[PDB]
């Protein structure tokens, strides 16, 4: 695997596979969805450019690279990288794991703060933290890792909720992650 | 199946009883390559017997040859059998020195 | 374009036959069916030359058929748990047509197998209203929906602000959280966030909605228990 | 002296599969290629020829790939097409040097020619079945390995070749002086000249008063020398057997009956 930047970072992935190949391409994949072919690079082929993306092939040492320039929380997803071994269609495609690759909000004004709130018809609030903060699963106690923005954009923030149905403060939630020093507890 | 195998027995030095020799089994013109071949010593196959390298002619039909270093004598009576799905019978041809 | 593939999602009970739809319009005489674990490798497990050609790949108990170039239908004779995965179709261009090398996908089916139908239920959706000591401190208020006790974990949240499906301000849960990372058939909790300004929410006239589809039984399947069959459907909380 | 390189690709079905080669320089095996090797063994101390180590290392791990890869797409030819099992092909590829070099590279289907490589594609054969014919439309758009094919038939053969007859160009002059014995076969008495253990392979042989004499073939032995049978059908005296051979330096054999 997993991978975590920042918007406006580059990104760099790895794959390296084991036969002769003809051609090796990268997809990506989102939630619910099917895989998208990014790129093709072939054998003789050592370097090629496509919108903000490059992927580089060094035959030699049997592996590839893909480069993301300015990431950009659409480019949220798994990455996987496939190999074609033959020039026809008796060719066999070979799919590697595959990477999540995870693009976080550039926070330049961070304020860490856990606000509580009622159940409306009892849930703690970890927000305004910056995107470099990573939540951690409770012990039957409830703690959500940061979540992800969607792309369709105007409030751009890091959060991760904490609930319990218990009377027994969320100014002991998220100590058992690495918080802020400074986080602020009304 | 279409080409049947062609069967020749020769040694290769002049017959001499009791004096070492090779015993030559040639087998060409069959199709396809599967083929079974016995030298025979009083109609018992023979053990260590070597081969060489399946091949074929510009006809693509194969051909081989089976070898085995023998002792002829008098009595012993050595010959090739060869079983192909162009046979319904493995085929023995008996190695005449005197041929 | 496209490939096409229903259903998106399908939970059943162990041992039944399932077929999973594949459909393709842009003449691909070449098709691949993938078995793959959430963010895992993928496994071609069938594929086809075109019609009449029904390939076994690398890969479990299925079939597929190949009477036309446009459909390519999965079945599975049985289910067992470990038919608990995604499944992939795809298909490649013609020679002479496009570059061959490529291999272009549908959406997927999202398959989970339980023991007992009886382990499926719907999302409990609940809305959190902002705090006020985030209203004083940030001027702004963050709304927090809870989707608790659904499983299987088909499900897609979304928000809507006075009748209108709302995006900015809107940050999902990547996955639905296990209640219980012991129990084998745990029920999932997904969390959401809408946060806007802290006068905005002030407003009493505004509505805001969380709203969660579901996916789990159809009219189809048997149902005994006292309770409202989980089928799928829309489930829903509020708040002015 | 033209290189054959053989094939033999046994396809008993689509679980059981054999590749085996061999290399011919004119009338000799240089290498043998064994399905139970990784490599291609050399029988000649001059095998390789001129090429270097780092040469006959590339050209050894083509044939590797090229193994692997023929077998794989037989398989999917059988499926696409789609044909019945047990297959067997047979590849004849080489070539042949002129003080303008020729090349080959001839594919048969069961026994029967199918394809060749002409130019820079494959066609088909005349006694070809609808289906090889499609199948060709599907190896040509392998444009890589077409020009590999090319490249090895144009280029490396005509080199390896050139390289084969310098480097081994003792053994291919060398002489072998066959020894001769007479016999009497099964009577029609049929009078047999056994020649044996010459080399290289071309040979005379005749019953002198020259007479209506029946020469059998030319078999081989296991050293690489070969046997002859000439056999005259007579009624049972001044008969005798001839041997023109160039490891007899004019010196004829002759054996009195
Ligand atoms: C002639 C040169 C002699 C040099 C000196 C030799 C000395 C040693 C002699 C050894 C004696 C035994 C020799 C064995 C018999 C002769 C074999 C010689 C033929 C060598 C052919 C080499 C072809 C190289 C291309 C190849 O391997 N293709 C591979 C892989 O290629 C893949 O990978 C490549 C990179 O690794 C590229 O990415 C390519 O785009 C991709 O598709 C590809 O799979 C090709 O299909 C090659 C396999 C079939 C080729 C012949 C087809 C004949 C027709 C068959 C018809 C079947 C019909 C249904 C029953
Ligand atoms: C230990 C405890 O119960 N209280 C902690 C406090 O130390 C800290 O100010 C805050 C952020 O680190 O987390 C809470
Ligand atoms: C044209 C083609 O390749 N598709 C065949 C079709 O001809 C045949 O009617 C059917 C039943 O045998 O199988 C499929
Ligand atoms: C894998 C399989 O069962 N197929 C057969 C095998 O049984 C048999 O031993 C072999 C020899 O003909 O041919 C292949
Ligand atoms: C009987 C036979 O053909 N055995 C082997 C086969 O298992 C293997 O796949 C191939 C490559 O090593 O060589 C051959
Ligand atoms: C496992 C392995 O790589 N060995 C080779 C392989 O090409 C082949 O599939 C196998 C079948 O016997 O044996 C041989
Ligand atoms: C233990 C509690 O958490 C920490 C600090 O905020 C204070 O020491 C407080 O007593």
């Amino acid at each position: 695997q997993a991978l975590s930047i920042q918007e406006g970072e580059n990104a760099t992935m790895n794959c390296s596979y084991k036969t002769s190949i003809n051609n090796l391409q990268w997809y990506r994949q989102n939630s619910g969805r099917g895989l998208v072919h990014l790129i093709l690079i072939r054998s003789n082929e050592r370097e090629k450019h496509s919108g903000r993306l490059r992927v580089t092939l060094d035959t030699s040492k049997k592996s590839s690279s893909l480069l993301i320039t300015a990431s950009r929380a659409a480019d949220t997803a798994s990455y996987f990288c496939a190999t074609y071994d033959r020039g026809s269609t008796l060719g066999r495609l070979y799919f590697g794991r595959g990477t999540q690759l995870t693009v976080w909000p550039d926070i330049q004004n961070p304020d860490p703060a856990v606000y509580q709130l009622r159940d409306s018809k009892s849930v703690c609030l970890f927000t305004d933290f910056d995107s470099q903060t990573n939540v951690s699963q409770s012990k039957d106690v409830y703690i959500t890792d940061k979540c992800v923005l969607d792309m369709r954009m105007d409030f751009k923030s890091n959060s991760a909720v904490a609930w319990s149905n218990k009377s027994d403060a969320c100014a002991n939630a998220f100590n058992n992650s690495i918080i802020p020093e400074d986080t602020f507890f009304p | 199946i279409q080409r049947t195998p062609k069967i020749q027995v020769y040694s290769r030095h002049p017959a001499e009883n009791g004096k070492s020799n090779f015993l030559n089994c040639y087998v060409s013109g069959f199709h396809p390559s599967d083929i079974e071949v016995d030298l025979l010593k009083n109609g018992e196959r023979i053990e260590k017997v070597e081969h060489s390298d399946l091949s074929f002619s510009k006809d693509w039909s194969f051909y081989l040859l089976y070898y085995t270093e023998f002792t002829p004598t008098e009595k012993d009576e050595y010959a090739c059998r060869v079983n192909h799905v162009t046979l319904s019978q493995p085929k023995i041809v008996k190695w005449d020195r005197d041929m | 374009a496209d490939i096409y593939q229903t259903p998106r999602y399908l939970v059943i009970g162990t041992g039944k036959k399932i077929t999973l739809e594949c459909s393709q319009t842009m003449g691909h005489d070449k098709m691949y069916w993938y078995q793959q674990d959430p963010g895992m490798e993928l496994h071609l497990i069938h594929y086809s030359y075109g019609v009449n050609s029904t390939e076994k790949g690398d890969l479990s108990e299925s079939t597929v058929s190949r009477i036309r170039t446009e459909h390519f239908p999965l079945t599975l004779e049985s289910a067992r748990p470990s038919h608990t995965s995604q499944y992939l179709c795809a298909s490649s261009e013609n020679s002479g047509t496009g570059r061959i090398y490529e291999q272009y996908f549908g959406p997927g089916t999202r398959l989970t197998v339980t023991e007992d139908l009886k382990n499926v239920f719907p999302p409990e959706v609940a809305v959190f209203e902002p705090s006020e000591a985030e209203i004083s401190h940030t001027q702004k208020a963050t709304l927090v929906c809870l989707a608790t006790g659904f499983y299987p974990d088909h499900v897609e949240l979304s928000w809507w602000v006075n009748g209108k499906e709302v995006h900015s301000g809107v940050c999902t849960d990547p996955q639905p959280l296990k209640e219980q990372p012991a129990l084998n058939d745990s029920r999932y909790a997904l969390s959401s966030r809408l946060r806007v300004s802290a006068t905005f929410w002030q407003n009493p006239r505004n509505h805001f909605r969380c709203q969660v589809q579901f996916y789990g039984l159809s009219e189809n399947d048997e149902w005994t228990q006292d309770r409202a069959k989980p089928v799928t459907q829309i489930v829903s909380a509020e708040a002015w | 002296f033209p290189l054959r390189c053989l094939q033999i690709s046994s396809f008993a079905n689509s679980s059981w599969t054999r590749t085996d080669g061999l290399a011919w320089l004119g009338e000799l095996q240089t290498h043998s290629w064994s399905n139970d090797s990784d490599t291609v063994r050399s029988l000649k101390p001059w095998s390789q020829g001129t090429f270097s180590d780092q040469q006959w290392e590339t050209l050894q791990h083509i044939f590797r790939v090229y193994r692997s890869s023929f077998t794989r797409d037989v398989k999917e030819f059988a499926k696409m097409l789609r044909l019945s099992y047990p297959l067997e092909l047979q590849v004849s590829a080489g070539c042949e040097v002129h003080p303008a070099s020729n090349n080959f590279f001839h594919v048969a289907f069961q026994g029967k020619d199918i394809l060749s490589f002409q130019g820079t594609s494959w066609e088909p054969t005349q006694e070809a079945p609808l289906w090889v014919n499609l199948a060709i439309q599907v190896l040509n758009q392998d444009k890589w390995t077409r020009e590999t094919v090319q490249w090895l038939l144009n280029g490396t053969c005509p080199q390896f070749v050139s390289g084969l007859l310098e480097s081994g160009k003792s053994e291919l002059k060398k002489q072998v002086k066959p020894k001769a014995w007479l016999s009497r076969g099964p009577s029609p008495l049929l009078l047999v000249c056994h020649v044996s253990g010459f080399y290289p392979k071309p040979v005379w042989v005749k019953w002198m008063r020259q007479q209506g004499t029946q020469p059998g073939d030319i078999l081989p032995n296991a050293d690489e020398t070969w046997y002859l049978r000439a056999t005259l059908d007579v009624v049972a005296a001044g008969l005798s057997c001839r041997v023109k051979h160039s490891s007899l330096e004019g010196q004829d054999i002759v054996l009195y009956w």
